[PDB]
RNA sequence: AGGAGUUGAAGCUUGGUUCAAAGAACGUAUCAAG
């Protein structure tokens, strides 16, 4: 009978939703040595670049590519710099930044697609055998969430776990963590309800541990280290979380799944296969904490 | 003796609704939005506003359950939005219309088009390999100056009908108005809420803005 | 009037019957996928094809002139584009773009540009899909 | 003397009337909109308009409802639009006329055609199975340059007459024109209005056009 | 002069009777929709048969030769492609084309491309129409 | 509507031109289908900007965003050799410099179809 | 130091409803009858 819920998303871990908007070495990025990024817009970038020597500048920067730095910008005198929507922070250890989605007052959001597509790779542990005509999903009524502030944004590196972290030049601008995302979910309750949903990301990510992520923290692990179960209210948003996240199939048991999707990735592609994945974190420091990547914390409000 | 609802939609999310004629680039949107087409401005069909509201108000109404055919509702709603049955056809009190955009300047005013592009896509979950989309949306936060031409039929059920309608005001608050809302879009917001004649004058009117605009 | 596919001609009283020997040669030797499975095109794939068509479909048969204007062919030229890269897409609609020769008749159109050569095409591509749903 | 009732009627919205008399593609429009088969121009047909002038007029007439045939209206309207009853007939005093679309040049003026298409669903209530329509619907905006010709038969009814004849143009400012009128078209409205003579001179003919012009 | 429908023709003293035997064939064997009931078709569906015919036959009889000119052939054609369309869409709709036989007498109206051919057809569907209207009406 | 020798029209046969010869003789490493659609979104994110407009003359903003993709064009131009010869065997910064001496939005529509059948018919072939 | 690959997929393309209603159906004049 229409179910109305509040979720608060209690962002866990990095949550990046992206958005289509890929922002290359110096492409409208302006990375400065305080450990801070600033970025531009490109209408008064583009203007404020053609009020001044338009040829000229133009060709003195399409001379310098690929090395620019934003460099030009202390020698050139324009440090005046008007051009900042948002400051970002940086987390490293060459630059290609993908940002967050953002509305189009460029106040960004998590579209309530996302939040459905997390909810229903967590409700499908049955059988893959659920098509585009399940009844079950065509009664989940989920919302987007409120403009989330500018500041609780920061991009990071992404970092792959296998062996031994080593890094990837990959920035995408996630989330920094323990930040709260509100959504507005109904549904009806003749297909499910709260404990259903529950249940099922509580079966979910305790899959994702035991099956996969367990096997991480004790094979073929080392001390690199140096979280289940707390309750269990833990979804994966797509922030990269990985491939185990997304699919669905470590449904039922840890071999032959792991053997099937082994072939089934790393066979047709180029590197080779056998046990195991690899595993992707994110790290901020002088100490680290190699915090993991796509997590979050999922809470059910009556009202 | 009719009565004019005057209105305003006030949007929460998206709200993409409709089809276009528009021929679609392929590094581009797929299914565009519906426009209002002598300058093709974004605008909501008063056809989507009628069955959303028809159908929030069949459900609620007949409390519940629904799995009849249009004609087949209560009473209230075949009074209110009209009937094909051969014996007894309503003429429906109800007129809506094609609701366009209205605060075109005020968007202006804060520097953004009055629609946008949203990237989604889908994830087969056997190879998780992707399938992207674009959908042309309307900005949040847009006006949409709308008013429906009541038709007085007797005064006996005019109040009854006016609670009926703000109850499908209401109703339309908490669903979508169009296309991809179940998955975050036509987030509505009735806001402002008037009544008035449109030749003489209605002795009880007083009572109608109270009943509506509250 | 005249509208080539080959060297063999279709016109306006005969559309149905290549429409006919078209599906017919879809069916009863299918694409294969390059593997020892079978094939055939879906509904949607097709009626998009169908759909490109009709949004300059409803812009000619609204109008007087015996002569295409620049705007209509120029889409006629965006529908060439269209299912070249939906051919492009996937094997089986190449197949069945290759055997139900459509480049062939969007040709002749862009070659005559007369409204009736284009209303021509049109027929025969709602026949096309006709005789796909009949079967 | 005879009279002519000179007038635009302008569209807010869309208006599709009439049924074709053409072949329909099989991905394209059903009922496409009436036109004049000559020049492929929209076309309000003057049926449409006297048919719906004269029954929202023998509405506020007959105050309240009517229920009966077109021959048992009162002596305004039976002399405004004619009648057929056996032996009280009455020759019509206004002749309507087929409206074409008149401001083409200030349609290709904003590079758009002068009709649209319309998408439409509707879903089945237990199996929420779609099943789109098609229908061509004028632009909204498109102007209709009209003129009536009125049959000045006594001079001392002419007055109650153009005051029945402002009230039904005032009435259908506030109504649809003709098809889907109540899911969001046909609402339009009346400019330029005017009466001027046919050949000779009226003696009051300002009382006719200042209560025509307002 | 004389239209072939299967192994028995029909001209200008039968297709009213044909037609009559045709509707009475269809009621006392109806068809079945692949569930319980059965399920015949429905006023609105024949009405658009009729309507298409109509399209055509509305200017036929203002026509002069007795050979029929190449845009009423062309429109001939494409309500044979039509029907054929119509009648893959709903099964009920292929049980009336098929067994009420259509698709044939309209490719034996295109083989005699004839005036009196085409309203040999246009009487036969109008028949058709009558007769189903006659048994078992629903107004 | 001229537009450099390339109608509304005949655009979709000179790319299938430009691409066949691009298929026989080609570069040493053949371009991917990855580049070339980086080429299509920006070109097409610009576009929808540019649909969504009211009237028949462009604004700053979007000749802002032709030059803009101009230097990101050559930015990826300087990166590779191969998107080079691409580049240069299609009159694409050419249609950008007469989109600037031309500033005509149905020449943009027309060179953002140009582009569009390049990313078709290097896919069909 | 970033490379590739998915750029939309599937489904419905109108459904049902009235499908010419009420009037006049020749009136007169020579002819004739008176």
């Amino acid at each position: 009978m229409k179910k109305t819920y509040r979720v608060t998303l209690t962002a866990l871990g990095p949550i990046f939703i992206g958005g289509g908007e890929k922002l290359k070495k110096y492409e409208y990025i302006f990375d400065k040595q305080k450990k801070v990024a600033h970025m531009i817009d490109h209408t008064k970038f583009t203007k404020y670049l053609l009020e001044k020597n338009l040829l000229d500048d133009f060709t003195s920067r399409v001379n310098s590519h690929f090395d620019l730095y934003d460099y030009l910008v202390n020698k050139k005198g324009i440090v005046f710099m008007p051009l900042v929507k948002y400051s970002v922070p940086v987390a490293q250890f060459m630059n290609d930044l993908n940002t967050f989605v953002k509305d189009a007052f460029g106040r960004p959001y998590i579209p309530g697609s996302s939040l459905k597509g997390a909810l229903r790779t967590a409700i499908l542990n049955d059988l893959k055998e659920d098509t585009k005509e399940n009844e079950v999903f065509a009664h989940l009524q989920v919302s987007d969430s409120e403009t989330i502030d500018l500041e609780n944004l920061k991009v990071y590196q992404k970092v792959d776990y296998s062996k031994t972290a080593k890094p990837l030049p990959l920035y995408r601008e996630c989330l920094k963590p323990n930040t709260e995302i509100t959504f507005t979910v109904s549904f009806d309750d003749e297909y499910l309800t709260l404990k259903k949903i529950q249940n099922a990301l509580h079966k979910t990510y305790q899959h994702y541990y035991i099956k996969w992520l367990k096997g991480g923290k004790v094979g073929e692990t080392l001390i690199k280290g140096v979280p289940s179960q707390n309750q269990g209210e833990i979804i994966y948003i797509g922030g990269g979380a990985g491939f185990v996240s997304k699919t669905l199939h470590y449904k039922s048991k840890n071999r032959d799944q792991a053997r099937n999707d082994s072939f089934d990735i790393l066979k047709q592609l180029f590197r080779t296969t056998y046990s195991k994945m690899r595993s992707v974190p994110d790290n901020v420091p002088t100490g680290k904490h190699y915090l993991e990547m796509g997590k979050a914390r999922i809470k059910l409000e009556e009202l | 003796m009719k009565l004019v609802i005057e209105g305003t939609i006030v949007l929460k999310t998206g709200m993409h609704i409709g089809g276009s004629s528009d021929f679609s680039a392929i590094g581009a949107v797929a299914s565009p939005v519906v426009r209002d087409t002598l300058t093709r401005l974004p605008l909501i069909p008063g056809s989507s506003l009628k069955g959303k509201m028809r159908y929030l108000l069949a459900k609620e109404l007949n409390n519940g359950i629904l799995l009849n055919e249009p004609n087949n509702d209560q009473d209230e709603i075949l009074r209110l939005f009209g009937s094909s049955e051969k014996d007894k056809i309503r003429r429906a009190r109800l007129k809506f219309n094609d609701i366009k955009l209205s605060n075109l300047a005020e968007l202006e005013t804060f520097n953004v088009s009055s629609t946008e592009v949203k990237f989604e896509n889908t994830i087969n979950r056997k190879t998780a390999v992707a399938n992207p989309r674009q959908i042309e949306r309307v900005i949040a936060g847009s006006k949409f100056d709308f008013e429906i031409f009541y038709n007085l039929d007797d005064i006996k059920e005019v109040e009854k009908d006016f609670e009926n309608i703000k109850q499908g005001f209401d109703l339309l608050e908490f669903d979508y108005l169009g296309g991809h809302g179940t998955r975050g879009s036509g987030r509505i917001a009735f806001e402002n809420l008037s009544v008035i004649t449109a030749v003489g004058n209605f002795e009880k009117i007083n009572t109608l803005n109270e009943i509506l605009g509250a | 009037t005249e509208l080539k596919i080959g060297n063999e001609k279709v016109n306006s009283t005969n559309f149905g019957d290549f429409a006919e020997k078209a599906i017919r040669g879809i069916n009863h030797k299918p694409f294969v996928n390059s593997k020892g499975g079978e094939q055939k095109i879906t509904t949607s794939k097709i009626r998009g094809i169908l759909e490109l068509v009709n949004k300059v479909y409803n812009r000619v048969i609204n109008t007087n002139d015996v002569e295409l204007s620049e705007n209509i062919l120029a889409d006629i030229a965006y529908i060439k584009v269209k299912i070249a890269y939906e051919s492009g897409r996937e094997p089986v609609v190449k197949d069945f773009i290759q055997r139900t020769a459509f480049t062939a008749a969007i040709t002749d159109v862009m070659n005559q540009r007369t409204r009736e050569s284009f209303l021509l095409f049109a027929r025969y591509v709602e026949s096309l899909i006709a005789y796909f749903k009949f079967y």
